[PDB]
Order: structure tokens, then C-alpha cells, then sequence
């Protein structure tokens, strides 16, 4: 966590249901945005942090 | 492996998303539909409803 | 001379060129526009911003 690793995501297209359909996951706090929202919409880009 | 659920290691990820005032590069799944002029419509640009 | 009918019609100009203006304020909302927060949050979400 003091050096966290980063992946940029841009000129792509996803689909969000295929993570916040899975049980897998035991948080997922969005700010700002909807989940089930998120198929709607166009970023100029996204950084996945890890 | 001994340790209570809260004391046990977790991953993490964050998806970050911006939006500038300047076009983009990642989208949702929805598929796109003919363009159509001189009528009223409603509409959604990139994100812009 | 006129200065008295032009500073009636510069009053109502500076009074809706101001009412105008605060449509683009937050008010601490997520944004200024109501089609982004329609666009980005579900009902009991969007209602509160």
C-alpha cells in the first residue's frame, strides 16, 4: 500500500455489470456515480489503482 | 491464516473516472443508433443527455 | 443627458445577467447541471444532491 500499483484504461470500451453482478466483491463504494449507472456514461480516461 | 476477518489481508481496487471538458476515450456497452436532424429529439453524446 | 433611462435599462440587465449566472452555481451539489446528476445517480441518490 506505500507503493501502490496503477493501470491506466483508455481508447477501449467496458461493461461494468460484469463486476458489480459478482458476489465476489465485499465493498463497492462508489462516489460520485451509480454503479448500474456507470453502462450509461463516457470517461476521457480511467485509472484502475491496486 | 489464524487471524480474525477483520484482522486478514484484503485486495483492493479503484477505479478512478474523469470527464474534462475534452473528448473521450472510454465508454459504456450501449450500442449507437442513426443520427437525425431537423426533428426534436432526445439525445446522449458521450455522456452529454 | 439620457443617463436616466439608460441606468433603467442597465439595472434590469445587470439584475437578469445575474439571475442567469447563478443556474451554473453548485450550491454544493455534484454539479450545475441536472442532466449530469440524472445521468450519473440513482432516485434516492439524485434527490438528496
Amino acid at each position: 500500500v506505500y507503493a501502490w500499483n496503477r493501470k491506466r484504461i483508455s481508447n477501449c470500451v467496458a461493461d461494468y455489470s460484469v463486476l458489480y453482478n459478482s458476489a465476489s466483491f465485499s465493498t463497492f463504494k462508489c462516489y460520485g456515480v451509480s454503479p448500474t449507472k456507470l453502462n450509461d456514461l463516457c470517461f476521457t480516461n480511467v485509472y484502475a489503482d491496486s | 491464516p489464524t487471524y480474525g476477518v477483520g484482522y486478514q489481508p484484503y485486495r483492493v481496487v479503484v477505479l478512478s473516472f474523469e470527464l474534462l471538458h475534452a473528448p473521450a476515450t472510454v465508454c459504456g456497452p450501449k450500442k449507437s443508433t442513426n443520427l437525425v436532424k431537423n426533428k426534436c429529439v432526445n439525445f446522449n453524446f458521450n455522456g452529454l443527455t | 443627458a439620457l443617463g436616466k433611462l439608460q441606468d433603467v435599462v442597465n439595472q434590469n440587465a445587470q439584475a437578469l445577467n445575474t439571475l442567469v449566472k447563478q443556474l451554473s452555481s453548485n450550491f454544493g451539489a455534484i454539479s450545475s447541471v441536472l442532466n449530469d446528476i440524472l445521468a450519473r445517480l440513482d432516485k434516492v441518490e439524485a434527490e438528496v444532491q
